[PDB]
């Protein structure tokens, strides 16, 4: 069974930073492209970042360029997301999702980790 | 980017109903080499999103027989032949034909009051 478990969310002050982790099990993590999708209170879903199996970012939205970093530690089977200068809009449920070659999109999703931005 | 509009936003149903939900794409999904890369996820209440169907009609791993999908171009449909309690939650269509990958406005399947 494919497992994804995010961690690192919590309360952040306006303009602070966040570092999220997602540890993977049940699959060969090093051969899969990965992504971070955030879900707002409104349940809207938005792609935050994507990375290849090689550790190279393949996507960042321009609404966050300069404040986000997606990384992976293949040996630790962990995916990371760094975000700085958090604003009120960064408040969301952050999910890590595995990228499937046949779907050309997300297959499995973690449980998500919540980031709450406070003034 | 590509907007995916889901009709209806909310769908009140009765267990055993046969329902069809819609996802309309703001741009054609046949304009390039990635023809109709339209997928459907179910976000059951309190749980994470699960892949139901990918690439219009393909049932993902673990997807019961009662789910099916159709469409080409800009209008896609997800059909549930007999709604079960396990089918309630938020349905999201998603397209991966164009960059970036985008998600739909959602269709909430809920028990009719
Ligand atoms: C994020 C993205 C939407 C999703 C696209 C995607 C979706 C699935 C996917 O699958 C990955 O395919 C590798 C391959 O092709 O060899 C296999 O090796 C991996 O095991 C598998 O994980 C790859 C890609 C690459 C481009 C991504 C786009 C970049 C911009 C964008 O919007
Ligand atoms: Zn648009
Ligand atoms: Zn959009
Ligand atoms: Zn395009």
């Amino acid at each position: 069974q494919v497992q994804l478990q995010e961690s690192g969310g919590g309360l952040v002050n306006l303009g602070g930073s966040m570092t999220l982790s997602c540890v993977a099990s049940g699959f060969t993590f090093n051969t899969y492209y990965m992504s971070w999708v955030r879900q707002t209170p409104e349940k809207t879903l938005e792609l935050v970042a994507a990375i290849n199996s090689d550790g190279e970012p393949i996507y960042y939205p321009d609404t966050l360029k300069g404040r986000v970093t997606i990384s992976r530690d293949n040996a630790k089977k962990t995916l990371y997301l760094q975000m700085s200068s958090l604003n009120f809009e960064d408040t969301a449920l952050y999910y890590c999702a595995r990228l499937n070659y046949a779907v050309y999109g997300m297959d499995y999703w973690g449980q998500g980790t919540t980031v709450t931005v406070s003034s | 980017d590509i907007e995916l509009t889901q009709s209806p936003p909310s769908l009140p149903v009765s267990l055993g109903d046969q329902v069809s939900i819609s996802c309309r794409s703001s741009q054609s999904l046949v304009s390039n080499n990635r023809r109709n890369y339209l997928h459907w996820y179910l976000q059951k209440p309190g749980q994470s999103p699960k892949l139901v169907i990918y690439k219009v009609s393909n049932r993902f791993s673990g997807v019961p027989d009662r789910f099916s999908g159709s469409g080409s171009g800009t209008d896609f449909t997800l059909k549930i032949s007999r709604v079960a309690a396990e089918d309630l939650g938020l349905y999201f269509c998603s397209q991966s034909s164009h960059v970036p990958l985008t998600f739909g406005s959602g269709t909430k399947l809920e028990i009719k009051r």
